[PDB]
RNA sequence: AGCCAGAGGAAACUCUGGUGGAGGCUCGUAGCGGUUCUGACGUGCAAAUCGAUCGUCGAAUUUGGGUAUAGGGGCGAAAG
RNA sequence: GCCAUGGAAGUCGGAAUCCGCUAAGGAGUGUGUAACAACUCACCGGCCGAAUGAACUAGCCCUGAAAAUGGAUGGCGCUC
RNA sequence: CCAAAUGCCUCGUCAUCUAAUUAGUGACGCGCAUGAAUGGAUUAACGAGAUUCCCACUGUCCCUAUCUACUAUCUAGCGA
RNA sequence: AAGCGUUCAUAGCGACAUUGCUUUUUGAUUCUUCGAUGUCGGCUCUUCCUAUCAUACCGAAGCAGAAUUCGGUAAGCGUUGGAUUGUUCACCCACUAAUAGGGAACGUGAGCUGGGUUUAGACCGUCGUGAGACAGGUUAGUUUUACCCUACUGAUGAAUGUUACCGCAAUAGUAAUUGAACUUAGUACGAGAGGAACAGUUCAUUCGGAUAAUUGGUUUUUGCGGCUGUCUGAUCAGGCAUUGCCGCGAAGCUACCAUCCGCUGGAUUAUGGCUGAACGCCUCUAAGUCAGAAUCCAUGCUAGAACGCGGUGAUUUCUU
């Protein structure tokens, strides 16, 4: 078992779930589901999306 | 696909039918590869022969050095951009469509590869694996 | 003149007619060859298809480029509470075929199988098998007379079972009754085995085991009247086509001056009896066994039910079979699981499966948590009260 | 086009910024047409229509009414 | 047996095919040998014991004799 | 001026365009049967004219799936 | 069978002659249709033939291996993607195991399309004094109707004493297909150059039957959020914009765009054999008989005869 992390949302990626993306600079991205993959493709900033893990620590919520 | 391959390839989703134009990933001179045929492709009425990652294809060069243009040469697809599933359950894809010019025996005409290379292509073609850098 | 271009036929001619099934319980049309040396066991079982989920396991097959590596595979889980044996039917051999010679029923029948004999249960006086139950009354001599006939005659012996659908989250309230052939033993042992199991349940672990190929026999999912494009996979006509393009352009030559039985035509899609073979059992689970979903590698005390339940079925509170891949039919549907009619030695069989992980994330969306405790740990305490 | 201011140049002369508002110009409504879908309909809404897409849109324009030309005759930017 | 063949000496190729012994034995029918050889055949007998060989002639049957919806001595069927 | 909306032979020959071109373009010209107001050659701009190629773009297609509205469906009335 | 094939008619061919078959050519005929059988081609789809391109099993060779060639049974199963052309035909590019030939009113226009031919408009060239002609070129040019019967695809259904459940199986259909790579093995074979096959495994091609855990697609979940314009005095909350638009979007449906699954027994064809006469020998054949094909029949799978059948439960009064 290797549970991955969402590159956009900090979500647990269990085997089979979501999609892996390889960028032109050969940088791997992993998305738990197509909600996070689409927001990444639209170039949304994960630090400004209120439910992503990157946002939650940036605003110190549930400390 | 075809002859020269170092083993078998588990099925990859086809995303590159004939008439597709994919990038050239090597320093051979070509800047694009126009797929005209897929090696080891079946016959079905009105179905386009379609390539996948690691497939030997027959291609022409549309944009590139004039000495490579107006000829049919073999090529190996190294990036797909069509989502496909590996047997460990992961669906992955690249940004673009990339290939490298090869000969029928499978060895690479250029000496380097620009960008990531699919693992299935590297495993099946040892000469692509030698000239590849990062792999997925 | 000729086609000008060869192509394979569309659709399979051996699966005709593409008509609705006669019953919602697809019948077993063949049982495995009997070798009478083994003990008396069942040749098939009844189940309700709960749904599908995901596993991870290590592949064990040399030669493959995923050997000794974690592969991800789809499984379907079927709810199998034990079947209650309530009858036995003797089948004599005849120059016209098998023929039921007589039937013997258990003295007590539950209401869940009594309902099977009624169209309007709620209005009736519930008189089914009331006079027959008086054939065991004095000393059961008449019952013993019938069982002896099955011993003397009846070269083929089949037992009658009904499901315990009360222990299932179906609204049906009415059990499914079926004939299951008895293999192993001779005719006398088969009759004695049936007699001793009257009114007693039979667990699924006694007939099935892990890593064996079994067949599914179910009616597929119904779709109603369907056109020829999605019923037979025929080419859609060009965009320019007047008076319809989801059709077959030429439905026959001038001669013979008839439409052929082999031309694709619109009609019913789905709700057909189908028998698919070679489904390996990946886990024979147990009902009163918390950590059904745990494996040797997980140790998470979780059952097989996905988080929030099986969508459109409910929870699995009984035993279950868990076979690799997909079986015909949809959720909530009575399915018959049958042992293989031949010995498979493919090396895709004969290989022991050890599960490394079972998915229990919700199938009602993009479930991102396997258990409520996992969701609680990742997400923390919420506003919703405790 | 006409007109005003300015600049360069030894002379010829050249240039710039404004003004003005021309044209069987052009984009495009109403209007007048009727290209394509060879779409709809094709015992129709209709013995020629409907929908989209189109041509033109200040004049060789469109149009009402009055009036003239009548059958080997009329009328025709011409298709019998 | 003569040439010729590294090598053919009945058996690549040419070429001849005489009579002594004879119940029979041809410088040859073949297998053949690197080549003879050896074996086999033509021929002869101390061995059997009923017909055999060649050419043809025509009766029936068979081969020659391949089409497209399933099918037609009328059908079933029929073999001293 | 030309294998042209005119050339039968003809898919003329050569070049270019393509992986491949009876298409397109550029050349050649004894041209069945081009050619000078029965107007010749050219020509900016214009064209719902005919034709070829390229970029963009896409369900035209690979390869089809899904959704909506109105039908079709069943019912009452009406009814060719 | 004169010759070719180093010698050698018949491995493979084969002159001079001669015997046929076929009706996918074109002629020839004018029997049917002129109170009309819609006309070329292509698309779509089914089935049939075998004169077999491939695949199975074989026989032969001027078959060492490899690759080929000839021939047998065999139509079970496949026989493609493109440039040009309306094209049938043709030609080339390329993949492939192979890109075989045909038929079905030159299959198939109330299935399509309408590029061509083949109405009326127009231009050219040649011919004609002219009107005009051209199986010469060019361009534009309405493709109608099924609701009837049958057929086919699905779907009900009277009658069986009633009703219910569990079953049998006559008949009919039937399905899987082909390649690569590793190993065998650089092995046999060959002087070398080259270079196999059987068994084993891993995959793939084409077809089929399902299924929806995942991934993708779809969105009237008008579920949530956002945005424009306008209206409800503002706020909140909404209406309208023929589904206003954008992003996400469960459920459901669905994709070689996803995954799973696709059985084994017998009898045979060609052929090779055994025993064994005819014919004191020989001989696969005459009597017997062995093995043996992608064949056939079953196992299996689908339907279940609505005029085939079996077992089993209950069978109506305080009810003219
Ligand atoms: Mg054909
Ligand atoms: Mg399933
Ligand atoms: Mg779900
Ligand atoms: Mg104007
Ligand atoms: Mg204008
Ligand atoms: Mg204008
Ligand atoms: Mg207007
Ligand atoms: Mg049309
Ligand atoms: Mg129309
Ligand atoms: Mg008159
Ligand atoms: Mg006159
Ligand atoms: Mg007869
Ligand atoms: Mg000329
Ligand atoms: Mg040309
Ligand atoms: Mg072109
Ligand atoms: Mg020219
Ligand atoms: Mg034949
Ligand atoms: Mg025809
Ligand atoms: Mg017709
Ligand atoms: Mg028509
Ligand atoms: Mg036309
Ligand atoms: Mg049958
Ligand atoms: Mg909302
Ligand atoms: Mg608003
Ligand atoms: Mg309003
Ligand atoms: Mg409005
Ligand atoms: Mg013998
Ligand atoms: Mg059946
Ligand atoms: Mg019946």
């Amino acid at each position: 078992m290797k549970v991955e992390i969402d590159s956009f949302s900090g979500a647990k990626i269990y085997p089979g779930r979501g999609t892996l993306f390889v960028r032109g600079d050969s940088k791997i991205f992993r998305f738990q589901n197509s909600k996070s993959a689409s927001l990444f493709k639209q170039r949304k900033n994960p630090r400004r999306i209120a439910w992503t893990v990157l946002f939650r620590k940036h605003h110190k919520k549930g400390i | 696909s075809g002859n020269g391959a170092q083993g078998t390839k588990f099925r990859i989703s086809l995303g590159l039918p004939v008439g597709a134009i994919m990038n050239c990933a090597d320093n051979s001179g070509a800047r694009n590869l126009y797929i005209i045929a897929v090696k080891g492709s079946g016959s079905r009425l009105n179905r386009l022969p379609a390539a996948s990652l690691g497939d030997m294809v027959m291609a022409t060069v549309k944009k590139g050095k004039p000495e490579l243009r107006k000829k049919v040469m073999p090529a190996i697809v190294v990036r797909q951009a069509k989502s496909w599933r590996r047997r460990d359950g992961v669906f992955l894809y690249f940004e673009d469509n990339a290939g490298v010019i090869a000969n029928p025996k499978g060895e690479m005409k250029g000496s380097a590869i620009t960008g990531p290379v699919g693992k299935e292509c590297a495993d099946l073609w040892p000469r692509v694996a030698s000239n590849s850098g990062v792999v997925v | 003149s000729h086609r000008k271009y060869e192509a394979p036929r569309h659709g399979h001619l051996g699966f005709l007619p593409r008509k609705r099934a006669a019953s919602i319980r697809a019948r077993v049309k063949a049982f495995p060859k009997d070798d009478r040396s083994k003990p008396v066991a069942l040749t098939s079982f009844l189940g309700y298809k709960a749904g599908m989920t995901t596993i991870v396991r290590d592949l064990d097959r040399p030669g493959s480029k995923f050997h000794k590596r974690e592969v991800v595979e789809a499984v379907t889980v079927v709810d199998t509470p034990p079947v209650v044996v309530v009858g036995v039917v003797g089948y004599v051999e005849t120059p016209r075929g098998l023929r039921s010679l007589t039937t013997v029923w258990a003295e007590h029948l539950s209401d869940e199988v009594k309902r099977r004999f009624y169209k309007n249960w709620y209005k009736s006086k519930k008189k089914a098998f009331t006079k027959y139950s008086a054939k065991y009354a004095q000393d059961g001599a008449g019952i013993e007379r019938e069982l002896a006939r099955i011993k003397k005659y009846a070269s083929v012996v089949r037992v009658l079972v009904h499901t315990q659908i009360r222990k299932t989250p179906l609204a049906q309230k009415k059990a499914h009754l079926a004939e299951i052939q008895l293999n192993g033993g001779s005719i006398s042992e088969k009759v004695d085995w049936a007699r001793e199991h009257f009114e007693k349940t039979v667990a699924v672990d006694s007939v099935f085991e892990q890593n064996e190929m079994i067949d599914a026999i179910a009616v597929t999912k119904g779709h109603g009247f369907e056109g020829v494009t999605h019923r037979w996979g025929t080419k859609k006509l060009p965009r320019k086509t007047h008076r319809g393009l989801r059709k077959v352009a030429c439905i026959g030559a001038w001669h013979p001056a008839h439409v052929m039985w082999s031309v694709a035509r619109a009609g019913q899609r789905g709700y057909h009896s189908r028998t698919s073979i070679n489904h390996k059992i990946y886990r024979v689970g147990k009902g009163d066994d918390e950590a059904n979903g745990a494996t040797s590698f997980d140790r998470t005390k979780k059952t097989i039910t996905p988080m929030g339940g099986f969508v459109h079925y409910g929870e699995i509170k009984n035993d279950f079979i868990m076979v690799k891949g997909c079986i015909p039919g949809n959720r909530k549907r009575i399915v018959t699981l049958r042992k293989s009619l031949y010995t498979n030695t493919s090396r895709k069989a004969l290989e022991e499966v050890s599960l490394k992980w079972i998915d229990t994330a919700s199938k009602f969306g993009k479930g991102r948590f396997q258990t409520p405790a996992e969701k609680h740990a990742f997400m923390g305490t919420l506003k919703k009260d405790l």
